[PDB]
Formats: structure tokens, sequence, C-alpha cells
RNA sequence: ACCGGCGGACGGCUCAGUAACACGUCGGUAACCUACCCUCGGGAGGGGGAUAACCCCGGGAAACUGGGGCUAAUCCCCCAUAGGCCUGGGGUACUGGAAGGUCCCCAGGCCGAAAGGGAGCCGUAAGGCCCGCCCGAGGAUGCGGCGGCGGCCGAUUAGGUAGUUGGUGGGGUAACGGCCCACCAAGCCGAAGAUCGGUACGGGCCGUGAGAGCGGGAGCCCGGAGAUGGACACUGAGACACGGGUCCA
């Protein structure tokens, strides 16, 4: 499972032995891992106390923002940099924060796909 | 003999709810049907819409406490009354 | 200057943190507690102390205890060991941080 | 172990404002979730049965709610579950007989019989307000009920301050405002029952309401909290209060 | 001895036959949905249904259920016995919403230990 | 008997673990969720589709289980608009000690509601009375997470801890956070006894004593934990679910 829960160690060091069992109510889900492709694919999912939340599992297009506040839509081409990890710009993954390359030039994403379910970005 | 300690009306339920005490010096405490038919003389009630609930016989007294009900009309009893009572009355076999 | 709600006077740097009661998203509420510096080598952490007399039902003396607390130190004040310091309870920050510097009231030199 | 929300009610953990008998039974009513807490209402059979008498077997009073012959605030209740909170009116119109529901100098709950008159006024404490969507003021009372206004009325309207509601229609009456020597009926704490006037309002930091000082009918004075005040009047009580 | 249950849409009657001998071996090694023209497979159906048919009129094989009574599903291939988590699908009948259960249910290829075979009538 | 509205996440039973923010107190969410319940503003259109039951036949000892005929809704499905979400810019009112949030305008995008009804009175009827549906904003019930302090024995157990401790940037979660992950640092605990072991659910309490105190947590109530041991899912508002499911022993 994914468990985000207590870790086994305190603060000090005593290991800590556990007492009960894990509960539903405190695993997480697998990591999206967003990327770019030809068309927007994207996974719906019932969450805690029946929400929803849809999840993009390849990204085709992205909204562009300028300074003013006006917004584009248009296509995205390929990731500059991303300042979480050295793996994912190497395999065109989709974060929030990295540098990306659109047909306008280098934007800064400012949403996360994960959770959103779509791009946002700054025209830089 | 019966005296009445207190006569009250419930409105909501049309009815009158008697509380009183049966003197009954030295003899055995009363059946039912006798209370019930010496009852009804002295407020001027119908036999059936009206029903005892309980007959507390005291201990070392000669005085048992009861209390009773008095309906107006014989739907209304079937409809809340529940049925044990009316047949410990024998209202219904 | 924007206003955390406790009487002390707002520090002099303005810290781009988010993290920072007087410069970023975060607030405060619980209590608020005094303490002492003891220990500031990890980043932007602090660990207060706090020394009190506890009562023993059985002897009618009374035990001297120091307890310490983690916290978070903002860039803006820069808390140092010596320094007696002012605590509020915060948002949960990290695996034990819940707790943040609000004010130095007296830096160690004085 | 428990895995969720309950549905039962042991009666020794009942709450301390209710005039009923503990160790006879185990088992009483659950309230349902409602306009006032659990610490400052009751169900409504526990009403019927015990606080009027009505009703000996809690069947018979659900039959009774059944045929919805009550009036709580203007509205027929067939729930037998309603919390019936604090400073309501309950009318029997069978009866022709009012009373409102108020604590007792114990912290225990009572009807308090009332005119027929004043049955169709309810006062509302305003616990709070905010902006909805259109630019409109939805005022947020101490009974969890919602009303709705202009931005041009928003500063008719204060925190704190108290609404004479006609609930039969929802309509809004009079606003007794919150300020030095209005006249107030404390509703929770020590100070439980007990009516006054204000002199001071003291503003407190660091996450402790604001405690008022009321100074009672014969000129003494004691402290309670900002939202135990329930003002009633200006320089008197326009609700008959024990 | 196969035991064919042959089922007409048009007139929603459905009638066994016996299948023993060199027949058998014609539908072994066939698949659920397989087509066979119904003289391959020799039955007077204008007799035992008692119209007239076109003799183009065929037999496709729908399902059934194994000697032990594990139905074939159209979904799993082979023809053995395997472990299946049924959800839904043929086979299984759920009555609570989101039920699980795990079963043994035969793939959809006609074996030999087959017994019951189900035919829908195409004309 | 059927999909379908609900419930079987409560209540019943017990004390192995667990030395722990499990728990007693007070705070604590501006970082959560929330079906049935209450209040307020708004909405409830069009269109399509499904298969049980029943009838024809079937297997296996069973458990259980096949195909064909047609069938229903507030069932399922597409659209209509609101509405949900996220971002940029620009402002103004509410809440509140506080922060920032909420309010409005503009700009960019994805996601994206409903349900009528059994009867009776009037109305030709519609409609009204009664029940029921949905969006949005609150409340209320229950629950999630953060914290100071309180509450055992051993030194013939003295050094301990590597996601160890913190920082940057993200991930996933209902939600904040090393819960995880990539990098950057060298911390953090311990003689006002860590670490390790022995021991053990915590409280309201109870037995004894003139009392100081001593000893104990079985019987009721509150909180915590478990369903032979382990481990993992689905349905769902709520679960890893005594009377639901899967494997291993």
């Amino acid at each position: 499972a994914i468990w985000q829960g207590r870790s086994l160690k305190k603060p000090s060091g005593g290991r800590i032995v556990l007492a009960r069992k894990k509960r539903k109510r405190e695993l997480g889900r697998e990591p999206s891992n967003t990327r770019v492709a030809e068309q927007d694919k994207r996974k719906i999912i019932r969450t805690y106390g029946g929400n929803r939340k849809v999840r993009l599992t390849a990204a085709a297009y992205a909204n562009v923002f300028d300074k003013s506040g006006k917004g584009r839509k248009v296509r995205i081409i390929r990731v500059i940099e991303n300042p979480a990890n050295r793996q994912f710009a190497r395999r065109n993954i989709i974060t929030k924060g990295a540098i990306i390359e659109t047909e306008i030039g280098k934007a800064k994403v400012t949403s996360r796909p994960g959770q959103d379910g779509v791009v946002n970005a700054i025209l830089l | 003999e019966i005296r009445i300690k207190e006569i009250k009306e419930n409105k909501l339920i049309g009815r009158k709810e008697i509380y009183f005490e049966i003197y009954h010096p030295g003899e055995p405490t009363p059946s039912r049907k006798d209370v019930k038919g010496k009852l009804v003389a002295m407020l001027d009630l119908n036999p059936e819409t009206t029903v005892i609930q309980y007959i507390r016989s005291y201990f070392g007294s000669y005085i048992s406490k009861g209390y009773a009900k008095a309906y107006d009309s014989k739907e209304r009893m079937l409809y809340i009354e529940p049925e044990y009572i009316l047949i410990r009355d024998g209202l219904i076999e | 200057m924007r206003d955390i709600g406790l009487r002390v006077q707002p520090p002099a740097e303005k810290c781009d943190d988010p993290k920072c009661p007087w410069h970023g998203n975060l607030k405060i509420h619980g209590r608020v507690f005094e303490g002492i510096v003891v220990s500031d080598k990890p980043r932007k952490t602090v660990t207060v102390e706090r020394q009190y007399y506890f009562y023993l039902n059985k002897y009618e003396r009374y035990e001297l205890r120091r307890s310490k607390i983690h916290a978070h130190n903002p860039p803006c004040i820069n808390a140092k060991v010596g320094d007696k310091v002012l605590i509020a309870e915060t948002r949960p920050l990290s695996k034990t941080k819940h707790f943040v510097v609000v004010a130095v009231l007296e830096r160690a030199e004085e | 172990a428990r895995k969720g929300p309950k549905r039962h009610l042991k009666r020794l953990a009942a709450p301390t404002s209710w005039y009923i008998e503990r160790k006879a039974y185990k088992w009483a009513v659950r309230p349902r979730p409602g306009p006032h807490n659990m610490r400052t209402s009751i169900p409504l059979l526990y009403i019927v049965r015990d606080y009027l008498g009505y009703a000996k077997t809690a069947r018979e009073a659900r039959k009774i709610l059944n045929e919805g012959k009550f009036l709580v605030d203007g509205r027929v209740r067939k729930d037998y579950k309603f919390p019936v909170g604090i400073m309501d009116v309950v009318s029997i119109p069978e009866t022709g007989e009012h009373y409102r529901v108020l604590p007792n100098r114990i912290g225990k709950l009572i009807l308090h019989p009332i005119s027929e008159d004043e049955a169709f006024i309810k006062p509302l404490r305003i616990r709070n307000k905010r902006m909805i969507k259109g630019a409109r003021v939805q005022l947020n009372f101490h009974d969890g009920t919602n009303h709705i206004v202009s931005i041009a009325e928003k500063d008719n309207y204060f925190t704190s301050y108290t609404v004479l509601m006609k609930v039969p229609e929802r309509e809004i009456l009079e606003v007794l405002p919150f300020e030095k020597g209005a006249y107030v009926f404390v509703t929770q704490g020590k100070n439980v029952a007990r009516k006054g006037r204000i002199v001071e309002i003291k503003r407190f930091p660091m996450g402790w309401p604001d405690v008022v000082t009321i100074e009672d009918e014969e000129g003494e004075l004691f402290d309670t909290l900002k939202e135990y005040a329930f003002v009633v009047g200006t320089d008197k009580p326009k609700i008959s209060l024990p | 001895t196969f035991k064919l249950v042959i089922s007409d849409p048009k007139s929603g009657i459905a009638k066994q036959v016996e299948i023993t001998g060199a027949e058998t071996e014609k539908l072994i090694g066939k698949r659920i949905g397989d087509q066979i023209p119904a003289k391959e497979l020799n039955i007077n159906l204008n007799e035992l249904f008692g119209k007239e048919f076109p003799e183009d009129v065929k037999l496709e094989i729908r399902g059934g259920t194994d000697k032990d009574g594990f139905p074939m599903r159209p979904d799993i291939h082979g023809p053995r016995r395997v472990r299946v988590l049924l959800s839904k699908g043929p086979g299984f009948r759920p009555k609570e919403k989101g039920e699980r259960r795990k079963k043994t249910v035969r793939g959809n290829t006609i074996s030999p230990e087959i017994v019951q075979v189900n035919v829908k009538l195409v004309y």
C-alpha cells in the first residue's frame, strides 16, 4: 500500500513498535507522472468522502499567462528544466515549478497537474 | 370507597386522566370489574371508553393507589391505547 | 507591518519566505510561551528550552524541570543561542517543528 | 473497535441540561443534528413525555407527533428526535398553550409559559456575517438559521446583535444592538439565568473572547463571556424572563 | 453424449438434443460464438421445431456448462479449468453491489469433458 | 421475488499488543472531511438505452451455475445551462486580536445537476395541498491531524539514531508535515538517565489507614485496540468491515 503515516523512529532515535494496523483513511495513492503527448489523457478519481479529482497522465496543451493577466491556450513542446528532479526533465515529466518550452517560449508552471488536471504557467 | 386525588384533561389526546385512592380496610384488593363499574358512576362516563391501567396494592396499607383513563370515542382508544390493556379490561378478546 | 495579534513590535527585516508570520502565508493560533535558545545549528530551526518548578505531593518540595521545544527560526529575526525569545503554536511544519519564534525578547549579549 | 458514526446514546452519558432520570433505564434518544447544539437542546420527545406529561409511553408520544399537533416556531415537526433548543417557542394550538425554552439558574432547561402574542417573536443572536455570490449578505444565527439581505443593509447588522425574528413568516422586526447599557440575559456558565446591564466590554486578544461585565438589577457586578451574553432589550427585557 | 440446447430468437423456444459419435468430433476444437451449418450437424430441425427452415440455417455456439457445472466464459481462452475473480460476466451472479468472489470457470473453447452445449439458431 | 431507498462502519464481545501525543486536562485546525437533519438563494428541460421476475429447454452429488423471448422506475447513458476546480491581472466589502481568506470585474482552461411520486379534495385539466429530487452558502452530528503538562521498574542495560535531524523543490493525501521523492547541509537524543530489556491498555475510580500515604485498574461509564497469526483489495459519506471477499500459515 501507500501509507502516509508515523515514522518508525522517534526524534531521539528509539525505534517505535506499531500497535495497530494501517487505516484506509491514512493511505495515499500512486504518482501521476504527467507526460508530454499529442493528446490530453486524464483519469477521474473518487476520493475520501466521495469527492472527485482528475489527474493528467498525458498532457498536450497548456494555459500560459502574460504578466498583464491575459491567458493563451497553447501547445507544449518540451520541458526545459525540472528543479524537483533531474530524471524528470529527461523523461518529459510535467510538474509545478518546472521550466517549459512552448511555441511562445519559456514558461514556468504555476499549477500541479496531479491535482488540478490542467497545467497553467507564466510566460517568462 | 374511592376518593379522587386528581382529574386532568389531555386535550391533545381528548381524554381524562384520573388519579384516585381506594379504601379497602381488611378486605382483599378489589377486582377490576367492580372498581370500573363503581367509578363509572360519579363522573358520568361511558364504560367502553374508560380504561383502568393500574391499581397498586400497598404493603401494610389499607389504601391502594389507582390510575385510569377516560377517552371520548371508540376509535381513539383502539388507535392509541395498545391491545394488551384492552385485553386486561376485556375490551378486546 | 502586518498584525500578528501579539503585543510586540515587528521585525525590521522583510523576508520573502512563505513561513514568516510577519512575511508569509502561515498563521498563529494556540498558546504563546517564552524561553531561551539553546541550539541553532539546523537550518531555519530552533530548540527553545524552558525551566519550571514542579510540586511533589508526597514530599512538599519543588522539582525544577527543564523542557525543550523545537521551533522554526525565520531569517528575518535570526535567533541565536543565549537569547530570550517568544514562541507561538503554529501549523505543522516538519516532523517535529510545531512552534515558531515571534520575537527576540533579549539577545545574548545583553 | 468503533468504525465511524454512532447511532446510540446511553442514558448515563446524557447532557446535564436534561431533567431526565438516569438510572431508571439505559437507553435514551440520540438527537439528530439540527439547529441547536447537544449542550443547549433536548429531543422534543422528552418535552412531550416529561415536561408536559402528555405522553407516558414514547410510542404514544410519537403518535401524537405524527398527528402534527405541535407548532415549534410556527412549524409542525414530526421528528421525535428534533433538537428543540434555546429560546425556541413551543406552541400547542389545540390547547392554546405557549412556552419558551430557557435554562435554569442551575444549568437546566425549563418551559417558561409566555403570552400568545409573544409566541411569534424569536430573538436570534447574530453569530456571524458572510458575503455570498451576488454580493449578498448572509447572517448565521446562534440557532444555526440563516438570513439573506442586501449589501446596502449590511451595516444594519453586526455580529452579537439580536434580531427579533417573526418565525411564522420569517420577517425581521427589530435589531437590538450591542452597546453599553443594553439589557442582557445570560445563556450558559455559572451566571446562567441571570439578567442585567452591561458596563464594559473586555477586549481580550490571544484566543479568549470578549468578557462583558453585567450589572444586575440590584447593582451587583459580575462577568461572563461575549457569546454567553444574549441581549433582550435596550433597558428592559422585551420578553418575560424569570 | 453432448446435450445441445438449441434456442430460437424468432419463437423464444428452445429444445434439447443429444450428440454422440463423429458429430461430437465436429464440435471439438470450436469456440463460443463459432458458427456451423446445421447440415454438418445433421438434425431435422424442421421436424423438431415443426416449421420450415431455410437450408442455410446456421447454429452459433453460445454457452453451456461443464460436467461439474462450470460454464465456458467467452472472455477466457482455452478449454481448461482456471480460477478467476469475477466481479461480473457470465457464470457469476452478484447480490451486493461491489461484491467480488473468486470462482473456477471454464474457458471459452469447447472440450470433450463439457456435457452441456448451448446454441442459438440463425437464418 | 426483482434493480432500487436505507441499514448491516452503530450496537454486542474482549485486553493480546501497545511504554505510544494510545490516553486525562486544556488549546488545536486559517491545514480536513462529512450521507441521513436544520436554515437560506436558485434549479429540476430534452433525448436514448438496459435486464431482472415470468415462459422454453441445461449441468453437476453438491456448492453453485448456461442460453433464447420480451419487461421497470427517482436504474444507466448524451446534450442544454448553471455549477466544481486551477491560474494571471485588477480592485472593493464581510469575518477575525491576528494572518490571509472570502466579495466583485476581467482574462485562460478542464471537469461538469436533478425526479418525480401512491392516494385523496377542488379544478375538464394544468395547478395547489402531502411526500420526494438537485446546485450553492452556512449550521449541526461524527470523525481526521497538530501541541504544553500528567501519569512504571532495571545501570550486573551508557552511549544512541541514516530519511537520522534540518533546508530547497516537488509528489501523493480529505487535509499540514520526510508521509514519499531529488538535491543541499551535520544534525538531533543521552547522567533533570537516551538506548535496550522487564513489565503494562489510560481515566472516572476502588481496598486500607486517624490521616500523610500504600496498593490495585476484574465488575458500569468515557477514550484506545482487536476479530486464530499475517497480508491485500472492492462496495462505498463512513472499512480494510465478528455475522462481506482474496492468498499464505
